[PDB]
């Protein structure tokens, strides 16, 4: 990740997220956002009118990217020794 | 021999029943020209065409209706919309949720 902006994601991950779209993110739709207010009869509000609901995942997007950031950073500092135990510092030139 | 059609066109012959005005912001049991239902009715801004008495949907669920006395469209929304979840620590543990 780039420390210039606290996005908690790398350059490639942003492109990956923006390349593929999602049906309806957020799960924060209230009255006024459904037929209690005004809509064109969106599919999401029709689903909720018949007991159909979608639950959010336990892990957020930011938390998932933290694991990837830790995994990538660990490789550049220890290689694969940290996977079998404690981390072992080593120059990257000698590691490669 | 008497023949009649039901719930396809605006009606001209109705039974001997009296109206009980209009209630707002409450989910109640309404009856509009023989259309029993349940839900909240606050206001409507939908625009439609004449010769219409009911508002249909892709799932055949009523959402709008025209008041025959005030000649204005209303809205129907079920009394329960959102989902509710309850977290409990166990029966032996406690009863607070
Ligand atoms: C029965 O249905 C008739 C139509 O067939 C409706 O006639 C309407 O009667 C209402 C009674 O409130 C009239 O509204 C009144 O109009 C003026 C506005 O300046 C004023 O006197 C009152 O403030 C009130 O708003 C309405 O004009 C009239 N429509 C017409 C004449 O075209 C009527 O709603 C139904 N009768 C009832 C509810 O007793
Ligand atoms: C609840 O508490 C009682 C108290 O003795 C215990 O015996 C029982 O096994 C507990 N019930 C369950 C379902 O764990």
């Amino acid at each position: 990740p780039d420390p210039a902006k606290p996005s908690k994601r790398s350059f490639i991950e942003d492109l990956l997220y923006n390349k593929v779209t999602l049906a309806d993110p957020g799960f924060m739709k209230q009255y006024g956002d459904c037929l209690g207010g005004v809509n064109a009869r969106d599919l999401i509000c029709a689903q909720k009118f018949n007991g159909l609901t979608v639950l959010p995942p336990l892990l957020t997007d930011d938390m998932i990217a933290a694991y990837t950031s830790a995994l990538v950073s660990g490789t550049a500092l220890s290689g694969y020794t940290f996977g079998a135990g404690a981390a072992l510092q080593i120059p990257f030139a000698m590691q490669m | 021999v008497l023949s009649f059609q039901l719930l396809n066109a605006p009606a001209t012959v109705c039974g001997p029943k009296q109206s009980t005005d209009l209630v707002k912001n409450k989910c109640v049991n309404f009856n509009f020209n023989g259309l029993t239902g349940t839900g909240v009715l606050t206001d409507s801004v939908k625009k439609f065409q004449p010769f219409q008495q009911f508002g249909r949907d892709s799932s055949d669920f009523t959402d709008s209706v025209k008041d025959p006395k005030t000649l204005e469209i209303l809205d129907i929304t079920p009394c329960s919309y959102g989902g509710v979840s309850v977290i409990t620590p166990g029966t032996n543990t406690s009863d607070a949720v």
